[PDB]
């Protein structure tokens, strides 16, 4: 228990002194030491095994000296540890053969063969020199350092005594292998005491670096000589350097391949020492190495901080990283570990608070470059955390702080901050946003203009989206922080659109639009997908993906940039079109020698077995994958691309389907089976629409979706790059467009891609997919290629009215309702509902309604009173009251309970909200993703009649992330006509959050002119102004104080005066009716208008 | 009615089968309501309660009638709803887990108290008990920790009984109640009615006590003594070899004496709780569930299985034969200042006892209080971990010194008795 205090270095050390004393060959001390191991053990929730596990590459390593003396301290330590002797054995061979084979001549070898085989009547001589030809790398490397070997001839004779079976002299020529390297670089042990001992094997892994890589091929044999440090010529430094750097990126490699160790083939000892091989080369290698792979490293020392044993020593290597580098070529990695350090702060405890704080201090003073102006928010986000503590530390630093918040506009580096990967930045990003629009609320200069608040507000939009089905908290914080912005007025804010554009169109046969869509793909998804990929598996096949399109581009195998070439003009011109934070990144890789083809594991499934029963990630890419390893054949530039598509995401697969399935279309003649591949994709579509859909819960739906938009897409793409090849054809190559019957034999395969799963389909699968306008275009495309004569406009009209009244188009709704549409007399009683005689529909929809014969003609009069802002006319609706209460679990009363809790929450009253919420929770197993936001906030709203603030928080909360995960959709493609809806949902959610949160009325008018200001940028249409204002009004009659009454008449009379400016004066009277009780001095004037708007003039 | 209530908790699966951790993305938006769950929590407990309450007076009848209630349904019903009760993978109901072991309990108690033993003997599978057995070792091997009793924590190690049903139960009376007065608000008391009245699942829960967790550990630590109790009984009614009497009634039960030896020595001694001397007595009785194997029992202590647990044997021993020396207590002027320290609860206990509730406690003759004045020493010394009894360093010296099995060369056992004296 002087161990369990202690840390991860402190304890590393103590576990070994624990175990020196469990084998001092004292009976007592070696019983008692198996107990208190074993209950130290288990009360840590370990097995004995990962107890000692991390320390096991140094306990037994010293056992290789002595293996055959301390057979029972080995014998105690494997009875200790559970396992066989020789399971910890060959699982721990990396350690013990680099000394069991280097030492004395009388070998402890025969007993670890005796050991790794059973039984003698096994060979032990080719298990002996296949372990030997095993870890190889780890031999050499501990013969260069830990003896100073550097005689090629001394290390075969050191083997073949050792075994004379072994391969013609050494396994040849991998003295300068990378894992070699990298197994050298992994013995530099670093601590703040330097010691003469740590400069001698520092300077003897320097000089071994020195004997490997500048001469080889010349020096063989001659080594003896590169033993000496100082001797080394600066005739000689240069070409070291050279080679340096073309034999550093696969080292990283090396590392790379065992930090993130896939199999769980070890422990974090080796990650320990892989840090330690980066710190070596940030120290011991020239700048322009370091330059090269630094999101290597960067993603390295991720996966070093992420896990928790070695966190300490890479957040050292880190500090070495962040002072042995300069300004700018430091903002490619300053984020992910500013963003780590800031949300992981709770439990760093005292010793990595405090190289923390010798990180940030550090790069406060002396690199003040990068942290103020270069990119601002690494300060704001610092001084945003309190707990912390920057200001206090230098106080000069707090003069640059309370100027750099000012004159640095925020909202475009929260915009491409928010499109990041990793799950920290984009917490602390939401952290930073909900504290800036709350500062900027009661500053009450909050931008909109008509830096645009609307791009973070897409970004939002987008990362809510992104993580519907990962981590629900930054869903919820996410959409929280859209309620902070609240509503945007329709009118003068509007996202991005980047669809008049370059728009995609590149042709995949011709030579200088291939070359601008490689250059295209590697500067705006290859280049980010570099820097911020996870597993740095993901950061190599990144990095060989956008080698080898480089390759293909002609700029990798000759080398120009170095501007003493200078005759490639055809080159330079090429390469400016990369921009610098893509250059910066793109620039070492030209000559790099990534090289991961890894084949024959891949066995390609034919078409129509759907993976459709695991999800829609596992389909996409399982497709996109099927397809293109079929239909490329090694030459042209996608087939390297699949090297991305087994750690996709799915947004990758999703991009390249539509550029694969393109390339395959143009396949002709069918021939070849490049288009037998393409009747297997028609038939996998098929699979895809003629599916069932239901018997599954509302997330196989959700994938199915997917499924239905990223082959929208191809559809998409392939009539976008048809058009656009008929015009360029007909552009350059002459000008009649008719041409040669062959490239006519590609536009027919695209018409019968076109017309084959036809439409009355498309439109059937897209308007359940919610795009609107989508499903308006295939039913106007089968309304046209149908015969329209015939009479098929039955079941073509009956949804076709359903895309239009929810688009926002009126105008042609009434159009198609008035034409080809007259038969039944109901349909001329559904016009008027859209066209200001709508309560002379409502009361015709009273009386069809209470028919009781259809369960739908009772939602369509439900629909209609809520579309026309009748909530008490619904809550007093008799189809709810059979008596008091309502009937059991719901086919469609689901669609009924969503607009009874809605109109519920909008009029304001605890009996008729109360009793509700004791009708839905009388039922089993809601599955209804609507009935349970407007519950929710119900019961936000009695807990807050309750008095009860954190109970009510709780609740707003649990819509939120109702909302973030399950409601909200990609920006980015819809309108903001249709995320109106759900705006107005959020800042009525925020709203009632921000009144709940006061203790008495000081604060309270403060938050209700906060409240007034942010119905200043709602802009001025009724349908949200109406349904924020009912919700104030719904807060102020459900908490009874008297500020809160004189808060209802102020939202009663700005009720009135709005629905009487908006000709809706039906409820701009009972709303004023209301501020009469109170008696206000002004509803005498406000009544004038409203008898002036009815229509008599007199009165 | 025991195989309509073993059939009836099979209708009721999906009680016992919550799993252990659910979905990232279990939305809690829902209505959280504790209605329904609340009914079937008390269907599936007090079904396990009257299975208890069923076998309790079936041990209540003549000797000679056991047979006209077992027979292969019994047994096979049983089997089903002890697998259900003590689960794995899923989690623990501990209000069943009493019950479904105090069944066991029965069961051993009857075999070893009924005169035709071997209808039921030859009724019973060897794989009905080793079953039941390592469901025992399983729920033997369990933490219990009275700062996280009522926690919600790590699966499967901490015996933990759940917020969510926390009431009492047909026999005995296992929690605080939380749970009573939602049975009373279960339905509407003015009205007829086949709904459930709606009760919040969060409104429970408001922090005053944790000697409500102290009694709660003392529910568990008789719980353990109940699993190694019907260990005790299944010696002795499988005196000879068999599956089930195997040796690993040395490894589960060594390592819980010498852990239940280890952190009481490091962590309870002076720590004011009232289950100290019950947890001292679970060591004092599985020694003998050690002794009774070692002498009586020794023909299928099998060697291998003997080294799986020769530290924590040796050690457990070690820590009986280390109170041999016995320099703390001798007197009586100091005992008693160490249990002002250690065993004051024990002092407000037997003056609660002396001053109301015993009729020997009045008008003490001076020979029943130098009985005191005997006892409550001899308590505190075995609450303090040095001295124990007498006897019970006879059972750990004839187990270690004796020569049935060599766990200890004559140059290994005076390094033992070395860090002592001797």
């Amino acid at each position: 228990q002087l161990t369990l205090t202690t840390s991860n270095d402190v304890f590393d050390t103590l576990l070994l002194k624990l175990i020196d004393i469990f084998n001092s060959d004292d009976y007592s001390l070696r019983i008692m030491m198996t107990l208190q191991i074993k209950n130290m053990a288990k009360i840590l929730k370990k097995t004995p095994y990962q107890l000692l596990s991390p320390i096991l590459p140094v306990l037994l390593r010293q056992l290789g000296k002595n293996l055959v003396e301390r057979k029972v301290g080995f014998q105690n330590l494997i009875e200790l540890l559970g396992y066989s002797s020789k399971t910890i054995l060959d699982i721990f061979q990396r350690y013990i053969i680099p000394y069991a084979i280097i030492q004395y001549k009388s070998d402890v070898l025969s007993e670890i063969a005796k050991i790794m085989c059973d039984g003698d009547t096994s060979l032990i001589n080719q298990m002996k020199v296949n372990l030997l030809k095993k870890n190889s790398r780890q031999i050499f490397a501990v013969a260069l350092v830990k003896h100073g070997l550097f005689s090629l001839d001394i290390l075969e004779t050191l083997f073949l005594n050792r075994a004379p079976t072994f391969d013609k002299g050494y396994i040849t020529a991998y003295l300068p292998d990378y894992k070699t390297l990298a197994e050298i670089t992994k013995l530099y042990k670093n601590s703040v005491t330097k010691d003469a001992s740590d400069s001698e094997n520092a300077n003897m892994i320097l000089c071994s670096l020195r004997f490997l890589i500048t001469n080889f091929e010349k020096d063989k044999r001659h080594g003896s000589k590169y033993k000496n440090i100082n001797n080394w010529t600066d005739d000689q430094e240069q070409a070291f350097q050279k080679k340096l750097q073309d034999n550093i990126l696969g080292i990283f490699q090396v590392f790379s391949s065992d930090i993130h160790d896939v199999e769980g083939r070890t422990t974090y000892y080796e990650k320990l020492r892989v840090i330690n091989g980066i710190s070596f080369l940030i120290i011991y290698a020239p700048k322009k190495s370091i330059i090269s792979a630094l999101a290597q490293i960067s993603i390295c020392l991720q996966t070093g901080l992420g896990l928790k044993e070695v966190r300490y020593e890479a957040f050292r290597c880190w500090h070495l990283l962040v002072r042995h580098l300069n300004d700018e070529e430091l903002s490619t990695v300053i984020d992910s570990l500013i963003a780590f350090i800031l949300q992981k702060w709770s439990e760093f405890n005292g010793k990595l608070r405090n190289i923390v704080y010798s990180i940030l201090d550090t790069l406060i003073k002396e690199k003040s470059d990068l942290i103020l102006k270069l990119k601002p928010y690494t300060t704001l986000a610092l001084v945003g955390k309190p707990e912390l503590g920057i200001l206090a530390r230098d106080g000069q630093f707090a003069r640059m702080v309370n100027k750099i918040r000012s004159t640095t506009d925020l909202i475009p580096i929260f915009a491409n901050n928010l499109k990041s990967s990793n799950k920290y930045v984009i917490n602390q990003n939401l952290d930073d946003i909900e504290v800036y629009l709350r500062r900027k609320q009661t500053e009450r200069s909050i931008d909109f203009t008509p830096s645009d608040i609307t791009l973070v507000l897409g970004a939002l939009l987008d990362t809510s989206h992104k993580f519907r089905n990962l981590d629900k908290d930054l869903c919820e914080k996410c959409a929280k922080c859209i309620s902070m912005i609240g509503v945007l007025d329709v009118t003068k804010h509007e996202f991005k659109r980047t669809t008049y554009s370059e728009n995609e169109v590149y042709d995949l046969n011709d030579s200088v639009q291939t070359i601008k869509f490689l250059i295209w793909v590697i500067n705006d998804i290859l280049v980010p997908a570099f820097w911020q990929s996870e597993n740095p598996s993901k950061q190599l096949f990144v990095a060989l993906v956008i080698q080898e399109s480089l390759k293909y581009c002609g700029l990798s195998s000759e080398s120009w940039d170095m501007n003493h070439k200078e005759l490639y003009p055809n080159e330079a011109k090429l390469w400016e079109k990369f921009n610098s934070v893509s250059k910066t990144t793109i620039y070492p890789l030209l000559s790099s020698l990534y090289l991961a083809q890894s084949w024959k594991e891949y066995v390609p499934l034919k078409y129509p077995s759907n993976n459709f029963k695991e999800g829609y990630k596992i389909w996409v890419k399982r497709f996109t994958l099927d397809l293109l390893k079929t239909g490329t054949t090694e030459n042209h530039p996608l087939h390297v691309f699949s090297s991305l598509i087994r750690e996709d995401d799915g947004s990758l697969s999703n991009f390249l389907l539509p550029y694969i399935s393109l390339d395959i279309i143009i396949k002709a003649e069918k021939g070849t089976p490049y288009a037998d591949i393409l009747n297997g994709i028609i038939i996998e579509f098929d699979s895809i629409f003629t599916c069932n859909l239901e018997g599954m819960n509302n997330l196989q739906v959700d994938s199915l979706r997917m499924c239905y938009e990223s082959i929208f897409r191809v559809f998409e793409y392939c009539k976008k790059w048809a058009t656009e090849f008929k015009q360029n054809y007909s552009k350059l190559h002459g000008t009649f467009i008719i041409k040669d019957t062959k490239t006519t034999n590609m536009l027919l395969r695209i018409d019968e891609f076109l017309r084959t799963t036809p439409s009355d389909l498309l439109a059937q699968r897209s308007l359940e997919t919610d795009s609107f306008e989508r499903s308006a275009l295939y039913l106007e495309q089968c309304y046209r290629q149908n015969p329209h004569d015939k009479n098929q406009n039955g079941q073509l009209l009956k949804n076709l009215q359903i895309t239009y009244e929810e688009i926002g188009d009126i105008d042609s709704l009434d159009g198609v309702l008035r034409t080809f549409a007259t038969g039944n007399l109901v349909s001329k009683i559904e016009e008027l509902q859209y066209s200001e005689n709508w309560k002379l529909a409502q009361d015709c929809f009273n009386v069809l309604g209470k028919f009781s014969d259809d369960p739908k003609t009772t939602t369509r009069m439900l629909k209609s009173m809520y579309d026309h802002q009748l909530y008490s006319q619904i809550i007093s609706n008799s189809s709810f009251h059979s008596s008091d209460g309502k009937i059991s679990l719901s086919p469609d009363v689901k669609e009924w309970y969503s607009i009874g809790l809605e109109a519920a929450n909008l009029e304001g009253n605890v009996q008729t909200l109360k009793n509700w919420v004791e009708q839905i929770e009388s039922l089993r197993n809601i599955d209804d993703r609507e009935v349970l936001l407007q519950y929710n906030i119900a019961k936000a709203l009695i807990a807050i009649s309750n008095e009860d603030p954190l109970r009510t928080q709780k609740y707003i909360h649990n819509s939120f992330r109702l909302i973030g995960t399950n409601f909200i959709t990609s920006s980015k493609e819809t309108t903001l006509l249709k995320k109106q809806n759900l705006l107005m949902k959020l800042h009525s959610l925020y709203d009632l959050s921000f009144l709940s949160s006061a203790k008495d009325k000081f604060e309270y008018k403060s938050n209700t002119t906060i409240l007034d200001y942010r119905m200043e940028r709602i802009g001025a249409d009724f349908v949200p102004n109406h349904y924020i204002l009912s919700m104030r009004k719904s807060f102020d009659q459900l908490k009874m104080n008297e500020q809160a009454d004189a808060d209802l008449g102020k939202t009663f009379f700005t009720l009135a005066q709005l629905a009487r400016n908006n000709a809706r004066l039906d409820i701009a009277s009972e709303s004023l009716m209301h501020c009469l009780e109170r008696r206000l001095p002004q509803a005498e004037l406000e009544f004038a208008e409203i008898l002036w708007k009815q229509g008599e003039n007199d009165r | 009615c025991f195989l309509f209530i073993c059939d009836l908790i099979r209708i009721y699966h999906h009680v016992l089968k919550v799993p252990i951790h659910e979905s990232n993305m279990n939305l809690h938006v829902e209505p959280q309501i504790f209605q329904y769950e609340l009914i079937d929590y008390l269907i599936i407990s007090y079904s396990f309660d009257l299975l208890e309450g069923i076998l309790r007076v079936l041990q209540s009848h003549p000797k000679q009638t056991y047979m006209e209630f077992f027979d292969e349904n019994i047994l096979k019903s049983f089997e089903f709803v002890y697998k259900l009760a003590l689960t794995i993978s899923y989690k623990p109901m501990v209000n069943v887990i009493f019950s479904a072991v105090e069944v066991v309990n029965i069961i051993t108690s009857i075999i070893l108290n009924m005169d035709n033993s071997s209808d039921l003997k030859s009724l019973i599978s060897g794989s009905w008990w080793r079953d039941c057995i390592t469901r025992l070792y399983a729920l033997l091997e369990k933490e219990i920790k009275s700062g996280d009793v009522y926690n919600e924590n790590v699966d499967t190690t901490t015996l933990h009984m759940s917020k969510y049903h926390d009431f009492f139960g047909l026999i005995r009376n296992i929690g605080d109640n939380e749970l009573g007065g939602l049975i009373s608000k279960l339905i509407y008391t003015d009205r007829l009615q086949s709904v459930p009245r709606v009760i919040s699942k969060e409104d429970i829960g408001m922090f005053t006590a944790p000697i409500i967790g102290y009694k709660m550990e003392k529910w568990l630590l008789k719980l353990k003594d109940e699993v190694l109790n019907i260990f005790e009984n299944l010696l002795m009614i499988y005196g000879d070899d068999a599956t089930i009497v195997n040796g690993e009634m040395l490894i589960h039960s060594s390592k819980f004496l010498s852990r239940e030896q280890a952190l009481m020595i490091e962590r309870y001694v002076g720590q004011d709780s009232p289950n100290l001397d019950l947890r001292c007595h679970l060591i004092e009785h599985t020694l003998t569930i050690i002794y009774r194997l070692w002498k009586d029992h020794f023909k299928q202590l099998r060697e291998e299985q003997i080294k799986q647990v020769e530290s924590q044997l040796i050690m457990s021993l070690w820590r009986f034969l280390v109170c041999q020396t016995e320099t703390v207590t001798a007197n009586e002027r100091e005992m008693r200042d160490h249990r002002h320290l250690v065993d004051s609860l024990h002092d407000l206990t037997i003056k609660d006892q002396a001053s109301y509730y015993e009729d020997a406690f009045e008008d003490l003759p001076e020979y029943i209080e130098e009985e005191l004045k005997m006892q409550l020493n001899k308590r505190t010394g075995r609450i303090m971990q040095v001295k124990y009894d007498e006897k019970f360093q006879e059972m750990a010296r004839t187990i270690l010194e004796s020569k049935s099995f060599d766990l200890t060369t004559l140059e290994e056992a005076d390094s033992l008795y070395i860090s002592m004296g001797l």
